[PDB]
RNA sequence: AAUUAGCUCUUGUGUU
């Protein structure tokens, strides 16, 4: 163990990767959430680039 | 460190001397209102029911005073705090003894802002001398201050998201300097370009011009409907 | 926050008349009747027909402000002639015409539910 | 979020005609003709059938939270 | 007082039907908040009543 | 023609814009490149005689 | 000095709308018969609304609000019931108001839509317009929801607020060939005729008339539901004359002291 | 306008006649790319359309360069207010 | 005396008694809804 | 910030069909803070090998 | 709506309007942003025109009968959270309902709201100076517990109880709030023609056409000529053609196929003139006006700008402790 | 075969399928999950 | 007061019909502009 | 009657 690296949501290591929209219903999530941000502390942030 | 504790802006002699925070003031947006002459501005009743002007009981104005105090702080046209001539205050959101409800000449009565007192105007950019003009209150039902649309120029006022600031001063010496320098009548015409500050603006500018040209013609119920409007009318229905 | 009631616009409160005459003092013959919680729905029917009358001079409303609901009616009339009678005639006038066009209304409904 | 009662600008009942317009819809009518056949005249009721969106419909496909 | 903090309804007048909660009340008058409206109103105690 | 009707297909064969990228009608241009490169901004009215 | 003799003539009488033309007025009485048509003719509609138990998808102030909106068949009971402000009784008794029951469960697995059918009146005269086409739609409810709720409808006019206004529609118009010039056009040519244009296809506006005052107003009033038309129109000359009556009477106390 | 309630003539010639000219430190558009304005054109372009001039009325619409280019036109004011503001603000607080 | 929750995820109201872990007796839930008021509510339908 | 500097916050001709030429900060970084266009894509980078 | 699932989100300060609705007039690049999925905002019978005064100046007058009608209601949610933790050896905050006994610094604040739990119920009234959670912490107990905002005055929505990383209980409470759009409230429509409410008339007050259509927003014409929002007037007269003919127009920014002359066209077969005009009658007097009005369907929006987020006074309030000043906020 | 002024609707057809493949967001979770 | 009381008779508004030309003045604006246009390419073939 | 720093976002001044 080294440490815990956040995930960005939607990406190929999110929970919500290739899941169909009656999939993320079921899960509270919207499916026309783009993704693309992280969640820290419970709070969703977003690095400009 | 010290010298950063009034080096420049935020320290103690420009964020706290030159400028400070002050109390009786409010802050909303701004909404036009043509029935309002040039020197009215309509408040909300929750404005003029928070801030209080202390008043000095007098034989002359004990009566008012008292029912004032007798309505307490809940209604609006009430006072707030019974001051002692020794200095001492009585709270009326308490519902304290009648005993202290009662009040004598040498006392002074907190009460809520009703119609006719005197406020300083201001929005926030202050350029010139007519950013900062007086005016009388006027209560109004809904949450928004409201001026006379002839006034909006002084202040480069928009009533698109404007907000404007409202002074109420404190004690008869300041409301009488208000009164006599800086009310809205007095500042018409301007020092720096001795040229009026505020003229007929919008669609009043547009229908008047509309309005004298050589071919419009009113009959007799247009006529008396418009005189219905005019405030220094005599009464004379002029020749046609 | 600041809102007033609906009801306020027309139901009136304790001290308060439905109607007030005041003389005015510019010139003879002419008053001024302040409304309560009332609109343009009376103003200009009532102004209208002392319009009508030919024995007033003058017959004006208005509503000081949309957010206060009342409104005063200016009337002057004639000499030998109260405006208060040219009002009370109005009002009684107004009252036949809509009597009048009730009845009206009814018989032309019943005469087209027959064919 | 869910069909309007009444129409905002005049009142109409519009309210009870959001079945009846998608099923005239899936029946081949145009939505000019879907609207008329509801006797729907003035544009300000017409709007409020024609663009209106129902989000209620997703709304439904996510578990409650009691039960 | 007995009266703070109780559910109470209008019985009369231009209110008639509103519930909400007392706040602040004197022998005379008494402050209502309504449960409906995001607004505190004044109202004689004789047209209030006691709910639960 | 042929790659509109393929795409216009899309969604239920196997054709998308990745395949419209492989057969070489579309190309990303970045900005550097782009000086070099001269657009046509609508082939009907800036390509015809 | 007196009154004028109107006359009315219905072209159009359904029961839905009412077309008719009134002649020999002012336009100011024809005007203030538009206006009491939209905002004083009473009316019957929910304006008490107590939940006992709601789990749908809208919170409760939004389904009280559509509840307000819903059309209810007042036809008779308007002129029998009283003002809420006016009933001498404490709580509304059956003399102020009318009292409707909803209770709505859905367990089968499909979604169950919560319509103006499911409100139960406590009084047979006053219902939503269900009586004798879909119904209003209220709600929609998954499974394992439900909305449990009471409410009371009492008697108001559109002057407090829009759910009892009587009226869909009021088309009220007057000289249809701009005889008058009442209205200017820069290009007549480019305007359509009105509906009620008693002109030929080769001109576009009657010619000025300096002697004339409006005559002759149309009228089209269109009801939402609760009211018939005819009864609309009705209830408004009696609301406006009773009005009028009223103001003369505290006129003659107020003069009788002065 | 003639009443002098709002507008001027420039803006219904602009709205009505045409929109004309864009400009950018009081010189026309200047050649970002490699001797042209927008890839669109050739190089060495001198002509109205190339270097920032609109044909078209605001009736009519413009044509992409041509919005590009009155964009152009357009942020600098907004660039302006934000500058102006901060360096006469001081003036004043000196003079003051 | 208990109070009444109601579950995330199995949705079956639970008594868990003042300090107590926040926890469901099925499905080890930690996600817990407090449950409606019973007093009564009273909406006018302006 | 609070930069005297005027040609950052313009709007370059370079940025057709790469950034929006209209969405930008009104306050005190207008064309310092922008936004991509529609069909605009960046590069994630590839070895050269 | 921001979110299709926003009734399981504890987000803070989240707006949602009761009926948003797809616009009438649409660029073909919107489709791909969802938008007809997730809009925000209403088409709105516009008419521009100076009625009375109260819209002179950038202000609008808005019909008070469509606003009863649902027209622009939205709500308004904020969320609260606390956490009881292990301050230190003596000092140990806890969620429970204050007692009148027992708790040396005690205000006269209502603890009956909440019960026993120390924690509001869904469904219960609150208003600003109301204790939501009952939380204390031992000196015997001095007051921590929370308080709803001054000046907001909701109805709980839903409350949440869990634990945090480090395992103590942590609650979050979300009050919602409903908006009606009262006067000083801020419209735009979709070319930057902001403005706030002036006044609110009646349907029977507005002026009205031929039928009963009477505008739901009026602008003053004096916001457009500086301003040269000419989208806004094309907009306005294709939404009524969009409206008669039943379909959503088009309006991509570089078409060629859409100009103003095709569009008159098509309107002026609809019985209207060409150029969206209409003849409006006077509300108050029935008189027809002599001016045509240019009026039409155009989509506005409620921006979050409300004026009861914004109301602010004061009279000798709390102190500062440096500088015993008043407060900043 | 030539597409001659049946062009709009190809030239948002293509559009469409563009944003089919890639979303809105394309280049954030392209960059993180490299 | 009285200017905005007699502007519920007047009424004010303005259009897409005020930004309109009579179809004559399009061809003077169209000819200016081609006559520009041509006085441009002579210059800069002058330049030429 | 229970705190201060810092950061970010946003509003009005963008009239011509
Ligand atoms: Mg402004
Ligand atoms: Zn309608
Ligand atoms: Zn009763
Ligand atoms: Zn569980």
């Amino acid at each position: 163990f080294i440490g815990k690296i956040p995930i960005m949501l939607r990406s190929t290591y999110c929970l919500l990767n290739g899941l169909t929209d009656r999939d993320l219903c079921e899960l509270n999530e919207c499916p026309l959430d783009p993704g693309g941000y992280f969640i820290i502390n419970g709070s969703e942030k977003v690095l400009i680039a | 460190s010290l010298k950063q504790r009034l080096k420049g802006k935020e320290g103690r002699v420009r964020g706290n001397l030159m400028g400070k925070r002050v109390d009786f003031s409010a802050r909303t947006v701004i909404t036009p209102d043509p029935n309002l002459s040039i020197d009215q501005v309509g408040v909300p009743r929750s404005i003029a029911a928070n801030m209080t002007f202390a008043e000095i009981v007098t034989p002359f104005n004990i009566d008012r005073l008292q029912e004032l105090v007798r309505r307490g702080n809940s209604q609006y046209p009430g006072a707030k705090y019974i001051i002692r001539d020794n200095g001492d205050r009585i709270d009326l959101r308490f519902h304290p003894k009648p005993s202290d409800l009662h009040l004598q000449t040498g006392y002074k009565v907190e009460r809520h802002m009703c119609d006719g007192d005197i406020v300083i105007f201001n929005r926030q950019p202050t350029l010139h001398k007519m950013s900062m003009m007086g005016h009388r209150v006027r209560i109004l039902p809904w949450s928004t201050f409201r001026l006379n649309l002839s006034v909006t120029t002084p202040y480069n006022a928009d009533f698109d998201g404007d907000e404007m600031n409202l002074h109420l001063p404190q004690s008869l010496e300041t409301r009488a300097e208000i009164q006599e320098l800086a009310m809205v009548p007095r500042m018409i015409v301007t020092p720096q370009s001795n040229r009026p500050v505020m003229g007929i603006v919008q669609d009043t500018l547009t229908a008047v011009r509309k309005f004298t040209k050589r071919d419009v013609f009113l009959e007799r119920g247009e006529v008396m409907n418009l005189l219905m409007f005019l405030s220094t009318w005599d009464g004379k229905v002029p020749q046609p | 926050m600041n809102a007033p009631p609906a009801f306020e616009s027309f139901l009136l409160f304790e001290g308060e008349k439905k109607i007030t005459i005041n003389k005015d003092t510019k010139v003879p013959n002419a008053c001024l009747f302040t409304i309560n919680k009332e609109d343009h729905t009376l103003g200009n029917i009532i102004k209208s027909q002392l319009l009508k009358d030919p024995q007033v001079l003058f017959a004006g409303y208005k509503v000081p402000h949309p957010l206060e609901h009342k409104i005063i009616i200016r009337v002057q009339t004639t000499p030998d002639y109260s405006p208060q009678e040219a009002f009370t005639n109005a009002i009684t006038d107004l009252i036949s015409e809509l009597s009048l066009l009730e009845e009206r209304f009814r018989v032309a409904i019943k005469d087209k539910q027959e064919g | 979020m869910i069909i309007p009662v009444r129409c905002f600008t005049c009142g109409k009942i519009v309210g009870n005609k959001w079945e009846a317009y998608l099923g005239l819809l899936q029946a081949e009518y145009t939505e000019g003709d879907a609207l008329d056949a509801l006797g729907l005249k003035r544009y300000c009721c017409r709007r409020m059938l024609l663009a209106h969106v129902d989000l209620i419909e997703k709304l439904l496909n996510y578990a409650p939270l009691e039960k | 007082n007995e009266l703070i903090g109780q559910t109470v309804r209008i019985s009369q007048g231009p209110y008639k039907g509103y519930i909400g909660v007392v706040k602040d009340a004197t022998e005379s008058t008494a402050r209502v908040e309504l449960h409906s409206t995001c607004q505190t109103i004044s109202v004689d105690r004789q047209r209030l009543t006691t709910v639960g | 023609k042929r790659h509109i009707d393929q795409l216009k297909e899309r969604e239920y064969n196997n054709y998308s814009w990745q395949d419209l990228v492989a057969s070489g009608v579309v190309e990303y241009i970045d900005t550097l490149e782009e000086e070099t490169v001269m657009l046509a901004m609508t082939p009907d009215d800036l390509q015809e005689k | 000095p007196y009154a004028n003799q109107p006359t009315v003539r219905i072209t159009e009488l359904t029961d839905e709308n009412v077309k008719f033309i009134i002649e020999n007025t002012d336009l100011a009485v024809a005007n203030s018969i538009r206006r009491v048509f939209i905002a004083e003719v009473p009316i019957i509609a929910i304006d008490w609304v107590q939940i006992d138990a709601n789990s749908s998808v809208l919170h409760d102030e939004f389904i009280a609000h559509r509840l307000g909106l819903i059309p209810l068949t007042s036809d008779d009971i308007v002129d029998k019931l009283q003002y809420s402000r006016d009933c001498t009784c404490e709580e509304f008794c059956p003399e102020c108001s009318v009292e409707f029951t909803l209770d709505v469960r859905c367990n089968e697995d499909q979604t169950r839509h919560v319509t103006s059918r499911d409100l139960i009146s406590n009084s047979p005269r006053v219902i939503p317009v269900t009586s004798r086409q879909d119904d209003i739609l209220i709600v929609k409810l998954r499974k394992g929801q439900e909305l449990r709720l009471r409410a009371y409808a009492k008697k108001g006019f559109g002057k407090e607020h829009a759910k009892w206004n009587p009226t869909a529609g009021v088309a009220f118009e007057y000289d249809p060939d701009n005889a008058l010039r009442h209205t200017v056009y820069p290009k007549p040519e480019e305007w359509p005729k009105s509906e009620y244009s008693e002109l030929d296809e080769d001109e576009s506006q009657a010619p000025y008339d300096p002697n004339g005052k409006p005559e002759r107003f149309y009228y089209n009033v269109e009801s939402c539901g609760s009211l018939r038309p005819e009864t609309i129109v009705l209830s408004a000359l009696s609301g406006l004359k009773k009005k009028l009556s009223d103001l003369q009477t505290q006129l003659s106390h107020e003069i009788q002291s002065d | 306008v003639v009443s002098g309630a709002k507008g001027s003539k420039i803006n219904i010639s602009q709205v009505i006649a045409v929109v004309g000219q864009q400009n950018v430190e009081g010189k026309r558009i200047p050649f970002g790319f490699k001797h042209r304005t927008l890839p669109h054109f050739i190089k060495d372009d001198y002509g109205p359309e190339s270097r920032g001039f609109v044909e078209n009325s605001y009736l009519a619409g413009l044509t992409p360069t041509e919005f590009f280019f009155h964009a152009m036109g357009g942020r600098e004011g907004l660039i302006d207010t934000a500058v102006k503001t901060a360096e006469t603000g001081y003036i004043q607080r000196r003079l003051i | 005396q208990p109070m009444i929750y109601i579950c995330g995820e199995c949705h079956t109201e639970n008594e868990i008694k003042s300090r107590d872990p926040i926890r469901c007796r099925e499905c080890g839930y930690r996600i817990m809804y407090k449950k409606r008021t019973k007093r009564l509510v009273v909406f006018d339908a302006r | 910030r609070d930069g005297k500097l005027a040609k950052p916050r313009q709007l370059h001709n370079t940025l057709w069909g790469m950034v929006c030429p209209a969405e930008t900060p009104e306050g005190h970084a207008v064309g310092l803070v922008k936004n991509l266009a529609l069909m605009a894509y960046i590069s994630v980078g590839s070895q050269p090998s | 709506v921001y979110i299709t699932n926003f009734h399981v989100r504890m987000d803070t300060l989240a707006h949602v309007l009761y009926y948003p609705q797809k616009p009438l007039v649409t660029t073909r690049s919107m489709e791909y942003l969802r938008f007809r999925e997730l809009p925000a905002g209403i088409n709105s019978i516009v008419a521009i025109a100076s009625y009375t005064g109260y819209n002179q100046e950038d202000s609008v007058i808005m019909n008070r009968s469509a606003v009863d009608r649902g027209f622009f209601r939205s709500v308004f949610y904020r969320s609260y959270k606390e956490q009881e933790s292990k301050k230190g050896f003596d000092q140990e905050e806890v969620f429970e309902k204050p007692t009148r006994e027992t708790c040396q610094g005690m205000r006269h604040a209502i603890y009956d709201k909440l019960d026993d739990d120390g924690l509001i119920a869904p469904g219960v009234r609150v208003s600003g100076d109301d204790v939501i959670i009952g939380k204390t912490v031992t000196l015997t107990k001095r007051d921590c517990s929370t308080f709803l905002r001054t000046s907001e005055t909701g109805i709980v929505d839903q409350v949440m109880v869990t634990l945090n990383q480090e395992g103590y209980k942590f609650c979050k409470i979300r009050v919602r709030s409903v908006r009606i759009p009262q006067i000083g409230d801020k419209f735009a429509s979709r070319h930057g023609q902001k403005g706030t409410c002036g006044i609110q008339y009646r349907q029977e007050d507005m002026p009205f056409t031929c039928e009963g259509i009477t505008p739901d927003i009026i602008i003053n014409p004096h916001a457009i000529p500086s301003r040269m929002t000419i989208g806004h007037l094309i907009e306005c007269l294709q939404g009524k053609v969009s409206a008669n003919k039943g379909e959503i127009g088009d309006a991509t920014p570089f078409n060629d196929a859409v100009n103003v002359q095709k569009i008159s066209n098509l309107l002026s077969d609809y019985g209207y003139h060409l150029r969206g005009n209409e003849v409006l009658y006077n509300g108050f007097t029935g008189r027809k006006i002599t001016s045509q009005i240019f009026i039409g369907p155009t989509y506005y929006q409620r921006l979050k700008h409300m004026v009861d987020d914004k109301i602010h006074s004061r009279a000798r309030g709390p102190i500062q402790i440096l500088n015993r000043q008043p407060m900043e906020g | 075969e030539i597409t001659p002024d049946l062009w709009q609707e190809a030239c948002w057809i293509v559009i469409s399928s563009y944003f089919d493949e890639k979303g809105l967001v394309r280049q954030q979770l392209d960059s993180f999950d490299e | 007061t009285v200017i905005n009381n007699w502007l519920l008779i007047e009424g004010h508004t303005i259009g897409i019909g005020d930004s309109i030309a009579d179809s004559k003045t399009y061809q003077d604006i169209q000819n200016t502009i081609k006559k520009a246009k041509q006085d441009v390419i002579e210059v800069i073939e002058k330049a030429h």
